[PDB]
């Protein structure tokens, strides 16, 4: 996959070359389109100790090699392209990196012709910017699950994200107000574990 | 009067309110009772279970038999019914009655038998009239004696826990039902004279006044109906 050509074709001006650390933190570097070909082949350098990877400030940089098939133009900002990456250290995948660790287990299972597929139901709350209370002061009842009123009160945000997921080809199919006040969930189709994992990281 | 007056002199205030705080134990007025001859003999003292006489058990039989109407008088306020049949408190027990039952040395019942020769009625609260309470208790107790009332079976269990696995009559759940019961109780009403009907009139009006008060709880739970 020719990221440089895609950038010109799709009008992508910056790429986020991203990896997930041991604490689930999304680590990313913002690279201008002019530099993507270099990063695609060689990876993007990061000081590994600065993320949750259990390294040393004395270690050589890790190189995050992007998976070109993971490319997502941010639906809310299409001029930026997100890529999930495998952390490499000293010329090979780094076993302490989550995505690398997953791919290792998947390869052992695949060797036995067993392929994991999964789907995730990622519940979340919508809260005030300061985090102190839910976003909807009118969502108060003891049993709020599937509350039509509170659900529609957040239609704009929920509908925007659902429609992004349609466009992204994830096959979204239901959006719910969940059992806690202020809590929601948006489902999408299961897939090969690696695909779902990347989608999961991006979704949040 | 003394307690209120003195508290006030100390910059404090005393209340005998039955249930002044939602999640805390309420104010009881536990009443210990026995009947004596003029010669000075305690008629409750006896050779029956727990050192009680048949007279004692009959008197109790009257308390049990007339419990619903008696509740109107010894639990005379709307608030009284938040002390009775209350949800468990922070301290782990309400220490008030829920059911028309009696035990031995057991504080989970309507009546407790603390020792030989007396009964503890745990039903009354701090709003109980100092004169009407003993009067209604006596009226009921006398009818029990006169009719040789059977109080039924003593329950040696914790009613708060091991009470759902037994047949026990529930106390009136509000002032309205208590007053309804007092009005239907010929012995109590008749025993108290014209006081009973006048008392019932006032308590009915109090209950109606209570009904008309709009509460914050109803607003929170009903505005979105
Ligand atoms: N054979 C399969 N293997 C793995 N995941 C699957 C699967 N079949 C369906 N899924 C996925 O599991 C997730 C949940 O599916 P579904 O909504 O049908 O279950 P459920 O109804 O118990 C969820 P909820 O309680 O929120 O409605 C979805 O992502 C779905 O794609």
């Amino acid at each position: 996959t020719d990221l440089a050509s895609i950038a010109r074709e799709k009008g992508i001006e910056f790429f986020l070359i991203s990896f997930t650390d041991l604490l689930g933190v999304q680590r990313a570097k913002l690279v201008p389109a002019r530099a993507i070909a270099d990063m695609a082949v060689n990876g993007a350098g990061f000081a590994g100790f600065a993320a949750w990877l259990d390294m040393s400030p004395a270690d050589a940089d890790i190189l995050a090699i992007p998976d070109p098939e993971s490319l997502i133009q941010l639906p809310w900002k299409p001029s930026v392209g997100w890529l999930a990456a495998d952390v490499h250290f000293e010329g090979r995948p780094f076993p302490k990196a989550p995505r690398v660790a997953l791919k290792s287990v998947l390869a052992r299972a695949a060797g036995k012709d067993m392929h994991l597929k999964h789907g995730v139901e990622c519940e979340f709350f919508l809260i005030q910017p300061d985090g102190s209370a839910i976003s909807d002061p009118a969502d108060t009842q003891a049993k709020p699950c599937y509350d039509q009123d509170a659900l529609m009160r957040r239609f704009d945000v929920i509908a925007e994200i659902c429609s992004y997921m349609v466009d992204l080809g994830w096959g979204p199919y239901q959006n719910d107000h969940e059992d806690a006040n202020g809590q929601f969930e948006m489902n999408w189709d299961y897939a090969d574990a690696l695909v779902t994992a990347d989608r999961h990281a991006f979704f949040k | 009067f003394m307690v209120k007056s003195v508290a006030e002199r100390h910059g404090l205030r005393a209340t005998f309110m039955p249930k002044p705080f939602a999640h805390l134990t309420g104010n009881g007025c536990h009443t210990h009772l026995s009947m004596w001859t003029a010669a000075g003999d305690n008629l409750f003292e006896g050779d029956g279970e727990l050192g009680l006489s048949p007279t004692a058990y009959a008197f109790l039989g009257g308390l049990i038999g007339h419990a619903k109407g008696l509740t109107a008088v010894v639990n005379p306020t709307v608030n009284s019914y938040k002390r009775l049949n209350a949800p468990v408190t922070v301290s782990g027990a309400t220490w008030s009655p829920n059911t028309i039952t009696y035990g031995g040395n057991n504080r989970t019942h309507m009546v407790r038998i603390p020792d030989a020769g007396r009964l503890e009625l745990r039903l009354p609260d701090g709003a109980a009239n100092p004169y009407l309470m003993p009067a209604a208790i006596l009226a009921a107790g006398l009818d029990g004696i006169e009719t040789q009332a059977d109080p039924g079976q003593r329950l040696d269990i914790d009613m708060y826990v091991e009470g759902h696995s037994v047949e026990a009559e529930q106390l009136p759940l509000n002032l309205l039902d208590a007053v309804r019961a007092l009005e239907a109780d010929e012995v109590l009403a008749g025993g108290l004279g014209a006081a009973a009907a006048a008392f019932a009139k006032f308590k009915r009006a109090e209950w109606a006044d209570y009904k008309s008060q709009l509460t914050e709880w109803e607003r929170r739970t009903t505005l979105d109906c």
